């Protein structure tokens, strides 16, 4: 399957078995100027977040964790 | 995983000359600055130059003029040219990408240094290659082997073959004001069997294609 | 060209101690700055961006904090695979520079050297040039004073010393001190002596040989 990738945001083969599209963001120390910090990638499981304001977008479908 | 590779290391005399190259796994250099960085005992860490994103070469003071940053776009080679090389840029030399950290706002890049390489050692020297000598450190009690007048590194060295590992000290060698180095080689043994056991130390310098057994026992 | 200061240059700690590093910049940089850890024979690993941000993968007991010119790299619970050497460097203007580290290492007792003293070859004194040589064997700290006296003669620029890494298993330093001198000063004097100065030690320690016994 095919994700957008971060850091430079393109469309990439998914490592087999990961058919799962994510997007995480959360806050940096530049959050106050940039907003917030945003991960893409590919996964098997959809992530569960950590803690906090981290929150975490998952789909299954060919590039659907395009950029907000 | 995600790494980065130097090449193009070596030996050189001063106004020398030498081409690094950095070939990239798993991105491409076009979308990120990449930069060098130097790392010397004596200077420590220092930034030598970068080659942003969108092209633009940036250097040091120490450097500028020298040295030519450059990348080959869509071939994952970025390259530094160093000129009329300097004692001075002795050092271990490191591919360095800048970051690209993705907000809501948009792209940042080189806020900070995510992905180092191996590095590449690169040694400006007007000495030439040189084989060493060996003398004993003659005598718990302590023996050894001085390693001295050779270059370029390193050397390696075993005692009795490699059998006697236990106790063994083989010191960081010195570059001594003749542009040689130097270093002493010793091993803690009991004062019991100074008479009786037999003590070899084995010198190998792969430049010179050196290799010297010297036996060292009490005076 | 910013310039930053990483205080100390180097600190023992114990595993569980809290570590503590600073770094303060010569002007204002506002939180462009970052931490890496190298270990010894490997390239820096990048562990805390914009001053307080952790790189993934980064363990909790890391910690960041300052802005403006005041920084400061916290181990919370010193682990045995944080003993390396740590750096910060600014990213606010060019060109990018770095601290000259923080070598945070093993803390142990102290332990006394032990010292020989190892006379030239008559192979080397063949050469022209004679070298002596003082061997001070697993001691810790590695603070030490190596004083070298030829017929009781101060020697002073004419000698080098290297030093090992910390020992693996005891946690010890040995060191050489290396005297060079030319055939014809060697043979003009007789008494050759290397006194030692050591916290594991009661009195100072000297070595000596007479030279052609």
């Amino acid at each position: 399957r095919r994700c957008f990738t971060t850091p430079s945001v393109r469309s990439e083969r998914c490592p087999p078995g990961q058919e799962v599209c994510y997007t995480k963001t959360w806050t940096d120390g530049h959050g106050g100027s940039r907003g917030k910090r945003v991960d893409l990638g590919c996964a098997a499981t959809c992530p569960t977040p950590k803690k906090k304001d981290i929150k975490i977008i998952c789909c299954s479908t060919d590039n659907c964790n395009t950029f907000p | 995983e995600v790494q980065l590779v130097e090449s193009g290391g070596g030996f050189v005399q001063p106004g020398g000359s030498l081409r690094l190259s950095c070939a990239a796994s798993g991105f491409t250099f076009s979308n990120f600055d990449m930069h060098w960085v130097r790392q010397s005992p004596g200077k420590g860490l220092e930034w030598v130059s970068g080659l942003d994103h969108s092209g633009g070469a940036h250097y040091a003071g120490s450097v500028k003029g020298r040295f030519t940053i450059s990348r080959e776009d869509a071939k994952n080679s970025l390259d530094l040219q160093m000129n009329n090389l300097r004692v001075d840029d002795t050092a271990v030399y490191f591919c360095v990408r800048g970051t690209l950290y993705h907000y809501t706002s948009g792209s940042y890049y080189s806020d900070a240094f995510d992905i180092w390489g191996q590095g590449t050692l690169v040694t400006v020297s007007s000495a030439s290659v040189k084989g060493p000598s060996v003398f004993p450190l003659a005598p718990t009690a302590a023996l050894g082997c001085l390693v001295k007048d050779y270059f370029p590194e390193p050397v390696t060295v075993s005692w009795n073959s490699g059998a006697l590992t236990s106790g063994v000290h083989t010191f960081p060698a010195v570059l001594q004001s003749s542009g040689l180095y130097s270093l002493s080689s010793v091993v803690t043994v009991p004062s019991s069997s100074l008479g009786t056991q037999t003590y070899i130390c084995n010198v190998n310098h792969k430049p010179s294609n050196t290799k010297v057994d010297k036996k060292v026992e009490p005076k | 060209e910013i310039v930053l200061t990483q205080s100390p240059s180097s600190l023992s700690a114990s595993v569980g101690d809290r570590v503590t590093i600073t770094c303060q910049a010569s002007q204002d940089i506002s939180n462009y700055l970052n931490w890496y850890q190298q270990k010894p024979g490997k390239a820096p690993k990048l562990l805390i961006y914009a001053a307080s941000s952790l790189e993934s993968g980064v363990p909790s007991r890391f910690s960041g904090s300052g802005s403006g010119t005041d920084f400061t790299l916290t181990i919370s619970s010193q682990q045995p695979e944080d003993f390396a050497t740590y750096y910060c460097q600014q990213a606010n203007s060019f060109p990018y520079t770095f601290g000259q580290g923080t070598k945070v290492e093993i803390k142990r007792t102290v332990a006394a050297p032990s010292v020989f003293i190892f006379p030239p070859s008559d192979e080397q004194l063949k050469s022209g040039t004679a070298s002596v040589v003082c061997l001070l064997n697993n001691f810790y700290p590695r603070e030490a004073k190596v004083q070298w006296k030829v017929d009781n003669a101060l020697q002073s620029g004419n000698s080098q010393e290297s030093v090992t890494e910390q020992d693996s298993k005891d946690s010890t330093y040995s060191l050489s001190s290396t005297l060079t001198l030319s055939k014809a000063d060697y043979e003009k004097h007789k008494v050759y002596a290397c006194e030692v100065t050591h916290q594991g030690l009661s009195s100072p320690v000297t070595k000596s040989f007479n030279r052609g016994e």
